[PDB]
């Protein structure tokens, strides 16, 4: 129960294609929101918001929903607005086991 | 017969901060709504150092 840091830079799109695949497996829990923002934002302005032609979000410093929380009520597709929200609640269970 | 400036009872049996604990550390819980993420957690582990 280490939280993780992320670390990239925002001019390889590849590296943000492959963090989509991070966010979605491990839960947001872990990575720290000082940099699971700059990650989740960067994947918003760059691949989501662009390929529907949406004019690329304002996101101040500090606002208490994640850019991934805010763009499932402003997008309206259904199946790129389906995988935000299982980023937005993918979560630890905390079972008791033995 | 000397007039001397004298301070109240609450501050020389120290329970006055105890009253600034609770001061502190609900400062402590609160979510600085517009501040940056990573000036809030430098902000709130420095008021648990005290």
């Amino acid at each position: 129960q280490r939280t993780m840091s992320l670390d990239f830079v925002t001019t390889n799109y590849m590296s943000l294609i492959s963090g989509m695949w991070l966010l979605t497996v491990v839960p947001n829990d872990m990575f720290i929101r000082e940099s699971l923002v700059a990650c989740q934002l960067a994947i918003i302005n760059t691949i989501i918001y662009p390929a529907f032609g949406m004019q690329r979000m304002h996101y101040r410093n500090g606002d208490p929903q994640t850019p991934f929380q805010i763009a499932e009520q402003q997008i309206q597709n259904f199946q790129v607005a389906n995988w935000l929200h299982f980023v937005n609640n993918n979560q630890f269970r905390q079972v008791v086991i033995d | 017969g000397v007039l001397n400036q004298v301070l109240n009872d609450n501050i020389r049996n120290g329970h006055v901060v105890n009253q600034l604990m609770e001061a502190l550390m609900q400062l402590s819980r609160q979510q600085f709504p517009t501040m940056p993420v990573d000036y809030k957690r430098s902000i709130q582990r420095g008021i648990l150092l005290l």
